């Protein structure tokens, strides 16, 4: 659904911070000058300059404390060089409503600790160093109170504002482009029919190969691929015997077509 | 911790003044509050860091300056009677780790008057224990009386054999108006010191009641007949009686 | 363990000779994020729910008939740079 | 806004005291109680995050977010507790470091007088034996001093002194005038003083 997150990528000693609304980036952190960078005018949303500075400041301190507070405990913790720590935090909306929030930390690409309720909890998988890592974090509760306030009251207020602020950007409809092609030969006597749908927005889409109304199973949906303009691209393929091919057509359903689907016949 | 300068001040209407708050605690946040008797704290101005400042709930007539991290100055542009109040400076970390809450100064008592001729130092008298009390309770109470001073800016203490004393002491928390019917009424204040009767009947023992008054500075202009009502100590004393 | 980058090369519009287009390269699914890819601009480094990173690379161009550019990638999992065309 | 019980409260020593604030703004999330002694600055006493109780010695701070009602409880109140109690509240981050203060409640804790001995004494000026002061002392805490209806006769509130060395407390009030007719017998006539008050 609709989800704003802030991600952290720690390498060991660079450090990256960005803020994303789903697949779309909206915030960047300037390494040199310690500053939240808005990528859209409405990147800022409800908040005001007063607040933003206050938050930016809060992000500077807290990140520092967390960063220096690792090579401080890197040795005590099993953590051996080199390694990467990944943090994702934020909140989501299920049809215009606050559908909960999250904050998860990852060691080496596998889950490590999660923030639940008012404190840190280990993933059982990550073993007995994860359980130790929590004992450290949970030691000062006031730290946990602040984490909690941001996840469950700051973030929800924020995302709502953002949404409203960029209702001209998101909520917009960009009509898709549709064309057909051969794929790699699956074997003698057969073909791969390839339906191309490119440059559509928003992201949900329906693409299926059709024999009249006979929705052909075996239609095979590919990755939804991005472009720098925020639009999406998608291939749907079908393997057929050569003769079967002319009977076939491609049907594309998208929000911007408003009921008038795209139909491409193989002939 | 958090310190304020000055602790007392008198202002003729229209005069200006700067208050200075300093803290060596490395705090990012600093605040200026005023507190009127009975009420709580209202925020005048505050600062989230060096070089920036912002308006509070009651900012009018005041300005501020966050010069270093340590210092936060408050300025009265043009004194008005309404600004007669007690002023508190406060500071606190940006993101404290041991919970919220701010540290406070001990306060600055400021009084604005229309005329500097309304300022008077206290008169001090010490009153000796009753023979009756001594004979009945085997204890001896001394009473101090500071009278006729304005404004309400005094600090009273007892001195026995040249050392300040606290045990056996009780001073009025607020002064009386000698003439409640006036706005610019002068004030009276009392205090007790109780000691055993055998400690009072000794003529070697010396009891002195001291009142620190905070009035006009040397810079203030004074054209009246009576002596300039400057900041001063007025004391009264008594010896033991057998 | 570590993960190998999935490389997908493609174009923004259907490729017609002599018409301005865009060439994207979607490098996904890899870990860790130490990766190098081939005047070109890319996207900020994000990661999916399974914690693996993904990047997008793009360049404006004109698809001719004697040329077919590629996407070269080297990783801490790769013994040799993997080159993918279009 | 933050409405706080104006008081003042006068309780006997040993009593449970309850101090309360009400607020209207639901955004409030940080709750502070300050204690301020006479002629000194506010000092943080209790702090709580969101809904709940926190117990520190004789003190319990309590926050009920759905009722928008917060409370400071003092168990076994000592006379040392006499002060003004101010509550303050901050909204969720970003809150600008700002907090809103209730107008405070002033609490007086009357100390228990183990052996009362009410009396009114005359005291003479150590200098000019003519000036004269009346001392009402050693009365019980349930006894109340009343203001003078004569505006030329001044009478102070009661005040508690503590002869720490002798484990001894005492209430007292002072009355004086430079009116000539004034005498100690009639000094506290507007006060309901004990029948057994000693008049020398
Ligand atoms: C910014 O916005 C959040 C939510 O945005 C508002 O939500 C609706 C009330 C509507 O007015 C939209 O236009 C806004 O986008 C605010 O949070 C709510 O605030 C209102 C009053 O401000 C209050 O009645 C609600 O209970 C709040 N609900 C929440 C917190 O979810 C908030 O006021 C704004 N805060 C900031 C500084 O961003
Ligand atoms: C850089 C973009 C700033 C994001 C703006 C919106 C702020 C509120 C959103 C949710 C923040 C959740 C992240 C919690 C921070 C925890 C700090 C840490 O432990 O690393």
């Amino acid at each position: 659904p609709l989800s704003f997150h802030v991600i952290w990528i720690a390498s060991f000693k660079q450090n990256l911070v960005s803020g994303w609304l789903s697949d779309l980036q909206t915030h960047t952190w300037d390494s040199n000058s310690s500053t939240i960078v808005f990528l859209w005018p409405w990147s800022r949303g409800n908040f005001s300059n007063e607040e933003w500075k206050e938050l930016e400041t809060l992000f500077r301190i807290r990140t520092i404390r967390s960063f220096e507070g690792i090579r401080r405990y890197a040795h005590e913790l099993q953590f051996e060089y080199p390694f990467e720590i990944q943090v994702t935090g934020g909140c989501e909306l299920h049809s215009g409503k606050v559908s909960g929030s999250f904050l998860q930390l990852a060691y080496q690409g596998s889950d490590f600790v999660s923030f639940q309720n008012n404190s840190w909890l280990p993933y059982p998988v990550a073993g007995n160093m994860a359980k130790h890592f929590c004992k450290v974090l949970n030691q000062n509760q006031h730290e946990n109170d602040i984490t909690h306030n941001l996840l469950s009251d700051t973030c929800p207020r924020f995302i709502l504002g953002l949404l409203d602020a960029g209702k001209a950007h998101l909520q917009r409809q960009v009509k898709p482009e549709a064309w057909l092609s051969h794929g790699p030969s699956p074997g003698p006597g057969h073909l791969q029919l390839v339906c191309h749908v490119s440059g559509f927005y928003p992201k949900p889409v329906w693409v299926m190969w059709m024999r009249g109304e006979q929705e052909q199973q075996g239609t095979q949906r590919g990755d939804i691929l991005p472009s720098a303009d925020g639009t999406w691209y998608l291939r749907a393929t079908l393997e057929v015997a050569a003769g079967e091919a002319a009977d076939l057509s491609c049907r594309v359903k998208h929000s911007s077509l408003e009921g008038q689907d795209i139909v491409l016949y193989w002939e | 911790g958090v310190t304020q300068t000055p602790k007392f001040r008198v202002l003729k209407t229209g005069q200006s003044m700067t208050l200075l708050c300093a803290q060596d605690m490395n705090h990012e946040y600093m605040y200026w509050y005023r507190q009127d008797p009975g009420m709580g704290l209202r925020l005048i101005h505050y600062s989230v860091g060096e070089g920036t400042t912002a308006k509070g709930e009651v900012p009018d007539g005041y300005n501020v300056s966050r010069l270093k991290k340590q210092n936060f100055l408050l300025g009265l542009e043009s004194a008005a009677p309404s600004q007669t109040s007690v002023y508190f400076c406060a500071s606190r970390y940006f993101l404290p780790t041991q919970g919220m809450g701010a540290f406070f100064g001990q306060g600055t008592r400021l009084t604005v008057v229309e005329d500097l001729n309304k300022v008077f130092p206290p008169e001090v008298a010490v009153f000796e224990p009753s023979e009756a009390e001594i004979s009945h309770t085997q204890k001896a109470t001394l009473v101090c009386l500071a009278t006729g001073f304005y404004p309400d800016h005094v600090e009273l203490s007892w001195w026995v054999n040249g050392k300040e004393v606290h045990s056996g002491v009780c001073t009025d928390p607020q002064p009386l108006k000698e003439q409640p019917a006036l706005n610019d009424s002068r004030y009276a204040l009392s205090s007790r010191l109780r000691v055993s009767a055998t400690f009072w009947q000794n003529p070697r023992n010396h009891f002195r009641c001291q009142v620190q008054f905070y009035g006009l500075s040397e810079n203030d202009e004074w054209t009246q007949d009576r002596a300039k009502p400057v900041t001063q100590i007025v004391s009264a004393e008594a010896w033991g009686r057998a | 363990i570590q993960r190998t980058p999935k490389i997908q090369v493609y174009s923004r519009h259907p490729a017609e000779n002599g018409k301005s287009n865009f060439l994207n390269c979607y490098v996904s699914g890899f870990h860790p994020s130490d990766i190098e890819v081939d005047k070109v601009e890319h996207s900020d480094l994000s990661f999916s729910k399974d914690w693996s990173f993904y990047l997008l690379y793009y360049t404006e161009f004109t698809p001719t008939e004697k040329d077919e550019y590629a996407c070269r990638v080297n990783h801490v999992t790769l013994s040799q740079p993997k080159i993918v065309k279009w | 806004e933050v409405e706080q019980d104006p008081g003042p409260l006068s309780v006997p020593e040993g009593a449970i005291v309850s101090l309360n604030c009400t607020y209207s703004n639901s955004a409030f999330q940080y709750f502070m109680w300050y204690r301020q002694y006479s002629r000194k600055g506010p000092e943080l006493l209790m702090y709580t995050y969101s809904s709940g109780n926190k117990e520190d010695g004789r003190f319990t701070a309590q926050v009920d977010k759905s009722s928008k009602y917060i409370s400071l409880f003092i168990r076994d109140s000592q006379p040392s507790d006499s002060a003004t109690y101010l509550c303050a509240m901050s909204t969720s981050l970003p809150n600008a470091g700002k907090s809103t203060f209730g107008d405070g409640t002033t609490l007086t804790v009357k100390p228990n007088i183990q052996n009362p001995d009410p009396a009114v004494y005359q005291l003479r000026d150590s200098k000019s034996s003519d000036k004269s002061v009346c001392l009402f002392t050693d009365f019980d805490s349930q006894t109340n001093v009343s203001q003078s209806k004569d505006s030329d006769v001044y009478i102070t509130d009661k005040c508690v002194l503590d002869m720490r060395s002798m484990d001894f407390k005492s209430n007292s009030a002072v009355a004086w005038s430079n009116k000539s007719d004034f005498a100690c017998a009639n000094a506290f006539n507007n006060s309901i003083i004990p029948e057994d008050t000693f008049f020398p």
